[PDB]
DNA sequence: GCTTATCAATTTGTAGCACC
DNA sequence: GGCCAAAAAAGCATT
DNA sequence: CGGTGCTACAAATTGATAAGCAATGCTTTTTTGGC
């Protein structure tokens, strides 16, 4: 699968950046996204998709093994809403 | 935070990395992730999350506006699973 | 209005990547 | 970087 | 540049609750390329 190392590599090849900068940039890219998210801000990346936050109340859950009923504590989750452009690019993709 | 705003912030922070460079880099990284999924391959960024594809069986769907039927071929749609670090930093509730 | 995703706890084989 | 008009993309309806 | 130990990650369990979506015209937002 695609990894930061592979992303760093493309930046190195395709854009002739130093391996140093191509490494920090990738890291910062994701870091900046986590940050905007931890501050409760939505992230909209045109051409790709949005990372939205949703607050989910507690609800019935359980232990799939034993079966012991357990509540799913309330929480705030990150969802990704792919855009149309991306969706189209991937509809006929064939899992490598 | 939009893509352009993301480029701004990254640029502002780094004072040793040229703003134009940051711009070309982000665009390229996003394009890299997109084509990666189009090629039917996964993206695994430890601590952030992973992108993969989910299959949707063919199905007789509907134009929600008219009610007219529409035959839908099977397909793949994007799917993101937040990584532990990201899950936690985002979840403000206890 | 119907389909798909979310999630609980635990195990078990895999692999991202920081750190040497 | 700012401003602008044009174009691309997303958002809305409902999705 | 390359080896590797730490551990997040994937998957698979059940079942109540939540989120997402087919088509598409119109509106809004973001990006684009020129100055």
């Amino acid at each position: 699968a695609l990894t930061k190392a592979e992303m760093s590599e493309y930046l190195f090849d395709k854009l002739g950046l130093s391996k140093r900068d191509a490494k920090e940039l990738v890291e910062l890219f994701f870091e900046e996204i986590r940050r905007a998210l931890e501050n409760g801000e939505q992230v909209k990346l045109s051409g790709f998709g949005n990372f939205d936050l949703r607050d989910k109340n507690q609800r019935p859950g359980r232990n799939p093994k034993t079966g012991e009923d357990i509540p799913i504590t309330a929480r705030r989750v990150v969802t990704f809403r792919p855009g149309q452009k991306l969706k189209s690019r991937v509809e006929n993709a064939s899992p490598k | 935070m939009t893509k352009s705003e993301l480029i701004e912030r990254l640029a502002t922070q780094q004072s040793h990395i040229p703003a134009k460079t940051v711009e070309d880099a982000v665009k390229e990284m996003l394009e890299h992730m997109a084509s990666t999924l189009a090629q039917g391959e996964r993206i695994e960024i430890r601590g952030f999350g992973s992108f993969s594809l989910h299959y949707r069986a063919p199905r007789t769907g509907r134009n929600p506006k008219t009610g007219d039927k529409v035959e839908l071929e099977g397909k793949y749609v994007p799917h993101f699973k937040p990584g532990k670090e990201l899950r936690d930093r985002a979840n403000i509730y206890g």
